[PDB]
């Protein structure tokens, strides 16, 4: 009853959105990690005298 | 009519579903066939921070990437130093069974939280010298299971009641209050720009949200069991979820499905707490298997373990100059793992 | 080092040492978890002996005690259940008047007995509501073989010890129902944890002694595993 | 021959150094009873030292007893502190702490010490038998009198769950100390009650045979008191 | 999980419930069967494991009804023969939370996740 | 937040006294505690130290002993024991509070002082005195032997105002970062050995002695102060 109302308002709303290509979506991130690639301590390793631990 | 109903909305999921296949034009792993995979990647636990008493169940870092809050069933926030492994605060909390704690932005404040339906703001900068208790925040009908500071003043909170709730910290009420779940509210992880947020609540179910409107965006179900993590991605155009089935997926905002599925058929145990690298190439998630792994986000290559727990890795975070790593088990230890070179 | 750091170092050390008086008051305590349901009289019991977490203290012979009942939670509990791995042990309160919810308990009960995280942890039953179980069986209009339908090839158990007064068939009813759990605690364990069933009534006030008697052994008992003499 | 026992005490040395190296790098094992396993493995170093010794005369003897006194301080340590675990199971986490343990375990190698050093000073004297013979005595009746007295207790719990697997490992901790440990003592006595008797001469001829038990009793140590908790099985 | 197959049937009659799974890694959970009476809770019913071997049953059902499992076709399964007037109950086909588990807490919590719309089933 | 202090104003040479600092309104036992003196018409000049827990002390090389420093936390109470006095001992003698973890702002608090009469790096101030006007930016320079800076980062200088008839505040400590209510407008920057204090808008309430403060080691040394004459 009302449940079913509130969900299907719910399902409503969410059913608008206009997505994009899934190959957009991945080339974005892809992007990013080539972007910001030389400042991950973590995946590349720094000189041991910047390194605080 | 509840039949009309339930067929408007099983015909309503039919053309979700329709919409999400059409936009699926390609997949992470076919583009990703090309792209240069990461070597082993070996961290070597730089510092070990002793002193808890019992299982650790959360951690954050500090805005500098120097401070770290710990929270235990102890009943006690230690901030640490993590440079010089020394206690700068050591705070006694009300109810022994915390399962959140948060470290604010400006580093004047800390939360946390547990069975004790409160998310407790402390006070670290006082004229008086001490740490104090500022709010109690009150309304919840479940256990709370994760809080983060978005300003001075304003805390975002999730529990199990079917709720996460948007606070105002100098008056006490609850701003926004967001009903969409079905289940637990397990975790909560906030965009970097601020204005909206993601969830996932113990009903196969993670649901991003909007901290202004107040009204659940989209509705991602694409896993088996409870989620138990959450991460976003640094670009605020992603999240990651680990769950009981063993399984971590990638979610995009935009697309809306899962980009790639993380598992390895050896791992049986489920997931219970996820970060990000800076760049995003790096997503460590912690295991009930008494150990992390750094899985490779664009590539989905289990490139690297981190095996120095003796019992279940219960929090993972990640500092702000992705200069250091932090776990935290259930045997009372807080390990800040770091790159050689 | 400099002075500062120096000063830094010192505040750390005491910090240290409040934790390790902390540590000490930490170890020097038992804690519990009172499980079981709306009208078992958990709370009768808790009496003798939004708030999520309630929490109750008692001392006997000078051990600490802490026991948490849980309050204004919903109904799952597989999530929240999962905080409670090393703890000493979990009291957990049955109604045996009720036998159309019974067998419900008998349901929760089998998996707090097999949770993974539970898989240490001993039970301590105590089986509330013994008196009200009595006039249900003596002027009786329900039968139990109902519910139950192997009640017809049981009898009293000769390890039976009866106090005075009771009739054969209330001891051979009340003894089934004490058997149920106990069938469904020996099937697994693999004898690491064990299960302490009890009768209590809400006269009973023993229920404190009784909590330091199978505390004290379950702690024997594991001591005993790791050294191997059992 | 004498290369076959060298073998055997490096074999030997091997195994403490291998425990030693599991406790201190697993930051999980920091109760007391692995630090007295601990203290057990210095001394089945200190024993083991004392063979290798053989490859002055008075240094070649000097330190036989330093050793073997902390050899059998140590396992009397690790007795009462499992019996004071299963007896008095609830006022002992909170009582017995990592700050007795300390002072207990400095004073069992303190007093062990002192009277290697005081073994010199009346070397071709009675005490000298008398006090090491009191060893075996009373470290086999306080061995006996808590690991017989536990098994009547695991025996009790076992019967309302004697037991097959208790003898099987009462008997293996007891029988090994005895059968090592007690022909030394014996001789001891000898040198004092049977000086002439051309049997007890037969008996002190095997002196490197009842020597090689003793310090071999140093690789059975740590199998037995040592190696076998749970955790530090994996380790 | 669409659980279908029930409905109305004379006192002793012959039914087979069906469970519906779509896409839960079906041959890995513990499966329940739930049913709900009109004035009355939710009750647990029948238990199969994920190797088809493991059974349990309630006492109330013990000697009457049977719990199966379909692994290939990914279906869940309940047989009836001797239904009575205390069996007039809506029908839910219920999923343990956790995969390779032994143990199920919430199946007949008052709102669960992993359950079916339900089948009804009456008994004239 | 508030320290005061009591003593005596008269003593003949030779002989002794004792002070006290009685705290109230702050977390005493957590704050190391020092004493700063002050001849009638000169500078600063620090006398002693006691540290949170009452673990380290240190001490002037002019009172290195015949002065004794105490504490008494239940209390909340500091103690300076003066034996022996001299004429160089006629002085105002102030209760600073200091507190040491990461990010903390020591001498933050400067009790009203106390007055008494009787019958090692080096830091100049030259420029004691200079005409000031409001709306103009002055900017008061320091001066260092060593280097000031540390391995870790710090930089250890601090900065105090004394007004023609207060007690000083802590306007910035590590040379950089201003103090808790303090108004933006002051502002430092050093080198290593050359330091200078920026006030971009003198107000009216920006008058009188600015003095400037190492803490890279003990003991811990003033300047001769930088007097703005309005």
């Amino acid at each position: 009853i009302a449940q079913a109302r509130k969900l299907v308002e719910q399902l409503k709303m969410e059913a608008n959105i206009d997505r994009i290509k899934v190959s957009k979506a991945a080339a974005d991130l892809m992007a990013y990690c080539e972007a910001h690639a030389k400042e991950d301590p973590l995946l590349t390793p720094v000189p041991a005298s910047e390194n605080p631990f | 009519e509840l039949d009309q109903l339930r067929q408007e909305a099983e015909q309503l999921k039919n053309q979700i579903r329709d919409a999400r296949k059409a936009c699926a034009d390609a997949t992470l792993s076919q583009i990703t066939n090309n792209i240069d995979p990461v070597g082993r990647i070996q961290m070597r636990t730089r510092r070990t921070l002793r002193g808890h008493l019992a299982k650790i169940y959360a951690m954050h870092w500090g805005t500098d990437s120097r401070l770290l809050v710990s929270a235990s069933q102890d009943g006690k926030l230690i901030i640490w130093d993590s440079y010089t492994t020394n206690k700068v605060h050591a705070i006694p909390l009300r109810s022994s069974w915390v399962m959140t704690c948060a470290y604010a932005p400006s580093g004047n404040y800390v939360a946390c939280g547990g069975l004790d339906n409160i998310c407790s703001i402390y006070n670290l900068k006082t004229r008086e010298g001490n740490v104090r208790v500022s709010r109690e925040l009150a309304g919840h009908t479940g256990y709370l299971s994760c809080c983060r500071f978005l300003d001075d003043n304003q805390i975002v909170t999730s529990s199990g009641d079917t709720t996460c709730a948007l606070w105002d910290i100098e008056t006490g009420q609850q701003t926004t209050t967001f009903t969409g779940h079905t289940g637990d509210v397990m975790s909560l992880s906030l965009a970097p720009d601020t204005r909206l947020f993601v969830s996932g609540a113990c009903d196969a179910s993670a649901k991003l949200w909007d901290v202004r409107e107040g009204m659940c965006r989209q509705t991602f179900t694409g896993h088996e069991s409870d989620i138990n993590a959450i991460c976003f991605f640094p670009n605020g155009n992603a999240f990651a979820t680990g769950s009981d089935d063993a399984t971590c997926r990638l979610f995009d905002l935009r697309a809306d499905q899962e980009l790639m599925t993380y598992s390895h058929d050896n791992i049986i145990c489920g997931i219970t707490s996820v970060s990000f690298s800076k760049s995003g190439r790096l997503l460590l998630a912690g295991y009930d298997d008494f150990n992390c792994n750094v899985w490779d986000a664009l590539k989905a290559d289990r490139a690297g373990v981190l095996a120095g727990h003796d019992n279940r890795v219960s929090c993972l975070g990640v500092t702000d100059d992705g200069m250091a790593v932090a776990t935290g088990s259930w045997d009372s230890f807080l390990k800040i793992w770091n790159g050689s070179s | 080092l400099s002075a500062e750091d120096k000063a830094a170092v010192e505040r750390s050390k005491m910090i240290e040492k409040q934790l390790q008086k902390d540590k000490q008051v930490y170890r020097a305590t038992h804690r519990l978890l009172l499980l079981g349901a709306d009208n078992s009289g958990k709370s009768t019991i808790v009496k003798q002996m939004t708030s999520g977490i309630f929490e109750t203290k008692f001392q006997v012979d000078k051990v600490n005690f802490h026991m948490f009942d849980v309050g204004a939670q919903r109904d799952e509990r597989r999530k929240w259940i999962q905080c409670f791995n090393d703890v000493t042990a979990i009291i957990f309160v049955v109604d045996s008047s009720d036998y159309n919810r019974l067998q419900e308990a008998l349901n929760d009960f089998k998996s707090i007995w097999n949770n993974r995280w539970l898989r240490t942890i001993s039970v301590i039953l105590f089986l509330n509501k013994q008196d009200l179980l009595a006039e249900k069986v003596l002027a009786g209009k329900s039968k139990i073989e109902d519910y139950f339908p192997e009640f017809a090839r049981y009898t009293t158990p000769e390890d039976a010890t009866p106090e005075p007064g009771e009739d054969p068939r209330v001891t051979r009813a009340k003894y089934f129902i004490r058997d149920e759990f106990l069938r469904i605690s020996t099937a697994s364990g693999d004898g690491r944890h064990y299960c302490y069933p009890h009768f209590t009534c809400s006269v009973d006030t023993e229920n404190a002694r009784r909590i330091f008697n199978d505390c004290r052994d379950i702690i024997q008992r594991m001591h005993l595993r790791q050294y191997e003499l059992l | 021959p004498e290369e076959i026992f060298f073998t055997i005490s490096i074999v030997g040395v091997l195994e403490n150094l291998i425990v030693l190296l599991a406790v201190f790098k697993n930051k999980n094992l920091q109760a007391p009873m692995y630090f007295f396993i601990c203290s057990l493995a210095i001394s089945d170093m200190l024993g083991s030292l004392y063979k290798i010794l053989e490859n002055a005369d008075d240094i070649i003897d000097s330190l036989f007893v330093l050793s073997l006194l902390g050899s059998i301080f140590s396992l009397s340590v690790i007795a009462a502190d499992r019996y004071i675990t299963i007896f008095h199971a609830l006022r002992y986490h909170s009582i017995v702490t990592m700050r007795r343990t300390v002072v207990v375990l400095t004073v069992i190698w303190t007093f062990c010490t002192g009277t290697g050093i005081t073994m010199v000073i009346f070397s071709h004297h009675v005490p000298t038998v008398i006090t090491f013979t009191s060893l075996f005595p009373l470290m086999l009746v306080f061995i006996l009198c808590l690991y017989v007295h536990m098994f009547l207790l695991a025996r009790s719990h076992t019967r309302k769950i004697a037991n097959m697997k208790g003898a099987i490992t009462l008997t293996i901790l007891l029988g090994v100390f005895i059968f090592c440990w007690a022909p030394f003592v014996l001789h001891v006595l000898l040198m004092t009650f049977c000086p002439s008797n051309p049997y007890c001469a037969c008996y002190m001829s095997l002196f490197q045979v009842n020597g090689m038990l003793i310090m071999c009793n140093a690789v059975i140590d740590p199998f037995i008191y040592a190696f076998r908790s749970p955790e530090l099985r994996d380790a | 999980l669409q659980e279908s197959g029930g409905g109305l049937v004379q006192p002793g009659g012959s039914l087979r419930l069906s469970c519906a799974a779509s896409g839960f890694t079906f041959s890995n959970y513990k499966m329940n069967w739930v049913r709900q009476a009109p004035g009355k809770g939710l009750e647990w019913v029948s238990d199969i494991s994920q190797s088809g071997a493991s059974i349990s049953y309630t006492g109330s059902v013990k000697g009457r009804f049977t719990i199966s499992r379909d692994n290939a076709k990914n279906t869940l399964y309940l047989q009836m023969n001797s239904l009575k007037p205390e069996d007039t109950a809506v029908y839910y086909c219920a999923r343990c939370p956790a995969p390779f588990t032994r143990d199920c807490f919430d199946v007949t919590s008052t709102t669960y996740a992993y359950r079916g719309q339900g089948t009804q089933v009456t008994v004239s | 937040v508030q320290l005061v202090e009591s003593g005596g104003g008269l003593v003949q040479p030779g002989g002794s006294r004792k002070l006290s600092c009685s705290a109230s309104g702050f977390a005493f036992s957590s704050f190391g505690m020092h004493w700063v003196r002050q001849a009638p018409e000169k500078g600063l000049e620090w006398v002693a130290y006691i540290s949170s827990g009452s673990g380290t002390i240190y001490y002037a090389d002019t009172v290195k002993g015949r002065f004794t420093i105490s504490r008494d936390d239940p209390k909340n109470t500091l103690f300076l024991q003066m034996t022996s006095l001299r004429s160089e001992d006629t002085a105002m003698y102030y209760c600073v509070r200091s507190i040491y973890y990461y990010g903390s702002s020591p001498f933050d608090f400067w009790g009203q002082g106390t007055t008494l009469t009787v019958s090692d790096i080096v830091m100049t101030q030259a420029t004691s005195s200079v005409p000031v006007t409001p709306g103009e930016s002055v900017s008061i320079s320091c001066r260092s032997s060593k280097s000031l800076l540390h391995s870790n980062g710090n930089t250890y200088l601090y900065w105090f105002l004394q007004r023609p008839g207060q007690s000083p505040q802590l306007l910035i400590y590590r040379m950089s970062n201003l103090a808790s209510g303090v108004p933006d407008r002051f502002s430092g920057s050093g080198s290593g050995t050359a330091f200078t204090l920026t006030i971009s808008r003198l107000e009216a309430e920006d008058v009188g002695v600015y003095y400037c403060m190492q803490h890279l080691e003990y003991p811990l040394t003033f300047g001769a102060g930088t007097k703005l004459e309005l």
